[PDB]
């Protein structure tokens, strides 16, 4: 199996709901409010002639326009000429941005997985970019060596034209090596190896892909002493 | 074949928002929306039978208002109040559920789409304009 | 001529070619062209809608003052029937 | 007063932002209308006077990414609220003068509303033209 | 395929596995899969309702696409590559100014 560095994913905050508009815009529609809601109150109590007769002020626009905003209806309209031309901006102002809010939040609401680099070793042959190796005086070394499988033959002629050396001398080497390297070496080794460096601490480490080949541990005894077949 | 340089992501325009639909559909629907409020002007305002005229508050504008106003989701303060003029209105509710509903589907798409330029592709302008050259 | 026949035979000449340009996507679009990023609106995309809010905010405010212009200081039932025979 | 004030010391500012750049070629920076002066380098506060001049595919009258850059790195609208904001205080200033007439002021507060009006504006091509 | 065809023959001396498991299916046939002429092939997915696919050249395949009925549909990609020529008789004086 391969080893990787686990990409940090970020997680959601407390208010991981302002998320899909930025704080550019949150700031423009609390100026464009305003605006919009005194322009409403100068057009309406401007001596028109008797002066109690309309009923706009700067309270009632207030929140005539957050009530136009939110779509909870209202309690009046604007009747002068200039109150509806000026309503009816903000009317279509409403229908655009809290469209793209809940359009935007529909796609924010389906998905927060990574994308998942480099499996199943292919782009490892394809790639130049992040770097593989393997321990030296072993048996993956060797099974790269005389493999035949095109693809694992090209993974030993990048690893056997390296430079530095792509290799290392100890396990604990290499794992340190992909712990530093941010993504620019992977790792190859066996998958409870891999799957014991996952289960500790800092849980730095990552195992993609799926595994390559059936290999197993045994006994190891010479050849032709009395102890083989009790063992 | 012919190579050209890269051209640089042309971002969506000023005029943008109202590109998830088509132009001739915006067309038929500046038409709908005058048809809409001169008939239902017509329905009201028919020597209603000492209020014999003023029974409704249905005035031209005021019908021009209430179509704006039903088209954008927020209903105004009157109501058609009398029949016939409300199978106009519920046909333009039944518009505008139609309508609105299908803007709104993936407006979000439209706003960010970067699609590229491409000034000359079979070549021929080569041929005819003398600004960029070729060799 | 018996030659590059066999290995255009045998595929050696698609190995080949697989080998010297569809094994080395190297920049950019080759590979990032099947990705998916999801969305964080700014405002450069929402622009021309906060410009038409606020020239509506300016043409409202313009139709008040010269509606109080007017009233500080149709026409003649009748020459309606006209205006409605030259329109037909 | 106060937003007179505080208008023309926001205008004439060296600092508005804080970015990654150059200070002069041929960094955490100090970034402002156009003197993008710069701080914490080999030299710190040497103020670069900036304009436009990309190096582009050769956009010949492309309209929203030429004369919003002409709109930006020359402030008509940000620089309009000073004329205004002014213009409507000495009509609250001349209120006492000429007075019993009850028209003037009304003509005061225009100003005040439009100066915002045209100050909404320039933030909004300035926040555009930095990601321009 | 085509019977007499290099099609067919290209099939049988083939060595990529995925081709040479065509041919095993092609060869182990009830009925036969192959036919004798081109349109006899063109007839028999026009009548098989998706139970039999056709192995042609992309110019005859492009040609029955543009026609009516236009019933028929070009998928995937390419094989290989292949070209037509002029034949003439091994050694003949003909075959330079040809
Ligand atoms: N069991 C293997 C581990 C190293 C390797 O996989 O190459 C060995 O002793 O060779
Ligand atoms: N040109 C080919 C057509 C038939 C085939 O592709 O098998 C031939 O004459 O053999």
């Amino acid at each position: 199996s391969i080893m990787i560095k686990k990409p940090q994913k970020s997680k959601p905050g407390v208010f991981s709901f302002l998320d899909p508009l930025a704080y550019e815009i949150w700031m423009c529609i609390v100026f464009a409010y305003i605006g919009v809601s005194v322009v409403l109150f100068l057009v309406s109590r401007f001596s028109p002639y008797s002066e109690s007769t309309n009923e706009f002020g700067i309270f009632n626009s207030l929140w005539f326009s957050l009530g136009a905003f939110m779509q909870q209806g209202c309690d009046i309209s604007p009747r002068s000429l200039s109150g509806r031309i000026v309503g009816g901006v903000w009317w279509f102002f409403t229908l655009i941005i809290i469209s793209s809010y809940t359009a935007n939040l529909a796609a924010f609401l389906t998905v927060e997985r990574m994308v998942s680099p480099i499996e199943s070793a292919e782009d490892l042959s394809k790639q130049t970019e992040i770097a593989y190796g393997t321990l030296d005086s072993g048996s993956t070394k060797e099974f790269f060596r005389r493999s035949k499988i095109a693809v694992f033959d090209k993974m030993w002629t990048y690893m056997r034209s390296a430079e530095p050396s792509v290799f290392v001398r100890t396990t604990a080497e290499g794992v340190a090596r992909v712990r530093k390297s941010k993504g620019k070496y992977a790792y190859l080794l066996e998958s409870t190896m891999n799957e014991y460096i996952e289960q500790r601490k800092p849980c730095d480490t990552m195992k993609v892909g799926g595994n390559l080949d059936s290999k197993g541990y045994g006994i190891a005894t010479p050849k032709g002493s009395s102890l083989g077949t009790p063992v | 074949s012919i190579m050209i340089k890269k051209p640089q992501k042309s971002k969506p325009g000023v005029f943008s928002f109202l590109d998830p639909l088509a132009y001739e559909i915006w067309m038929c629907i500046v038409f709908a929306y005058i048809g809409v409020s001169v008939v239902l002007f017509l329905v009201s305002r028919f020597s209603p039978y000492q209020s014999s005229e003023s029974t409704n508050e249905f005035g031209i504008f005021n019908s021009l208002w209430f179509s704006l106003g039903a088209f954008m989701q927020q209903g105004c303060d009157i109501s058609p109040r009398s029949l016939s003029g409300r199978i106009v209105g519920g046909v333009w509710w039944f518009f505008t559920l139609i309508i609105i509903s299908s803007y709104t589907a993936n407006l979000a798409a439209f706003l960010t789409v970067e699609r590229m330029v491409s000034p000359i592709e079979s070549a021929e302008d080569l041929s005819k304009q003398t600004e960029i050259a070729y060799g | 001529n018996l030659a590059v026949l066999k290995l255009s035979e045998q595929g050696v000449l698609d190995k080949l070619k697989n080998k010297w340009w569809y094994d080395k996507g190297e920049c950019g679009a080759k590979d990032s062209g099947s990705k998916e990023k999801t969305s964080a609106l700014s405002l450069s995309n929402v622009a021309g809608v906060f410009y038409i809010l606020v020239g509506g905010l300016g043409l409202a405010m313009l139709v008040a003052l010269i509606e109080f212009c007017y009233k500080s200081r149709l026409f003649d039932r009748g020459v309606q029937m006209l205006l409605t025979t030259v329109g037909a | 007063f106060a937003a007179f004030s505080l208008m023309t010391i926001a205008v004439g500012t060296d600092y508005w932002l804080y970015s990654r750049g150059v200070c002069k070629t041929k960094v955490m920076t100090h970034s402002g209308l156009w003197r993008t002066c710069c701080l914490e380098g080999n030299f710190k506060g040497l103020c670069k006077q900036i304009d436009h001049f990309p190096e582009d595919a050769d956009y010949e009258a492309d309209t929203a990414e030429y004369f919003l850059r002409a709109v930006r790195a020359s402030s008509i609208f940000p620089i309009l609220s000073v004329i205004l904001l002014f213009m409507g205080g000495l009509c609250i200033a001349a209120s006492e003068f000429y007075k019993t007439r009850h028209n003037i002021i009304l003509s005061a507060g225009i100003f005040f509303v439009s100066a915002g009006l045209s100050n909404i504006i320039g933030i909004i091509v300035y926040i555009s033209a930095n990601a321009g």
